[PDB]
């Protein structure tokens, strides 16, 4: 496993393009097949943008102790801050559509993603909200269901996700998501989105847990005539 | 189409129900002309 490692971070470091050839022949060859060379290289692609990514929101000074992002400064990100992070955004957001199989793989084993990328959300600006909303529908949804939106075990990985999902989050941080995300949009193509991201979640989602959801959402229900 | 609420009205009946909604309009409209000629009689 170290030598697939060391094979990944070689694919990632720049070469000839016959070294790299070579290389992709070998993990080929060496782990498997191609679905489990496409597998783990995916995966260390993931973890490396993911880790990328951590670090950067480090740099700002955005850090998530154990479960809750916080950052001190209450200025937004530089230019060059977003667009690195949409870089490693857009390059997971690829990934996932290839195959939302291998990434919702990927969320099970790294259970801490989801709720730091919802959490990140909150707080990021404007314009990578949509490829954020694309990264969760992707996992959550399910491929299946983003693709019938665009006109079995994917389905248990779906339902195992929005649990854990429901384990990590808490009714402050949903009640926020709701309202940012759905009250506050000024996009609609954004509004269309949260409202399938929230049909799919509450399709998912426990018996108490849609009786929670539909509590917090009968609660907001009194603040509706300000969002117009 | 991305309103799910549109999609609210789903009816149907069955060829029996759709006998007995015509037997029913039947009897309705014989009742209604019954009504209609008693607003016409003679004082």
């Amino acid at each position: 496993h170290s030598w697939f490692y060391f094979l990944s971070e070689y694919l990632m470091i720049q070469q000839t393009p016959f070294v790299r050839r070579q290389v992709r022949k070998l993990l080929l060859f060496i782990c498997g097949s191609k679905e489990k060379y496409r597998q783990l290289r995916d995966l260390h692609t993931l973890d490396s943008h993911v880790r990328g990514i951590k670090k950067l929101l480090e740099e700002q000074g955005i850090f998530l102790r154990a479960s809750v992002v916080t950052a001190s400064s209450g200025s937004a990100l530089q230019y060059d801050t977003l667009i690195s992070l949409m870089e490693h955004l857009k390059a997971c957001a690829e990934i996932a559509a290839q195959r939302t199989i291998n990434w919702q793989k990927f969320c099970i084993k790294d259970d801490s993603v989801l709720y730091f990328l919802l959490q990140v959300s909150f707080l990021v600006d404007e314009g990578v909200s949509p490829v954020l909303l694309q990264l969760l529908s992707c996992a959550l949804c399910g491929s299946k269901v983003l693709a019938a939106l665009a006109a079995s075990q994917e389905d248990q990985l779906c339902t195992a996700l929005v649990n854990q999902l429901n384990k990590f989050a808490d009714k402050e941080t949903l009640i926020q998501f709701l309202r940012c995300f759905l009250l506050e949009s000024n996009s609609s193509s954004v509004r269309w989105q949260a409202h399938c991201l929230t049909l799919h979640i509450y399709r998912n989602s426990s018996k108490s847990q849609q009786e929670l959801l539909l509590d917090l959402m009968w609660s907001i229900w009194p603040e509706l005539p300000a969002y117009g | 189409s991305q309103f799910l609420l549109t999609r609210l009205n789903d009816p149907k009946m069955s060829e029996t129900e759709r006998q007995s909604m015509e037997s029913e309009r039947a009897d309705r409209s014989l009742f209604v002309q019954e009504l209609l000629l008693s607003t016409l009689v003679r004082e």
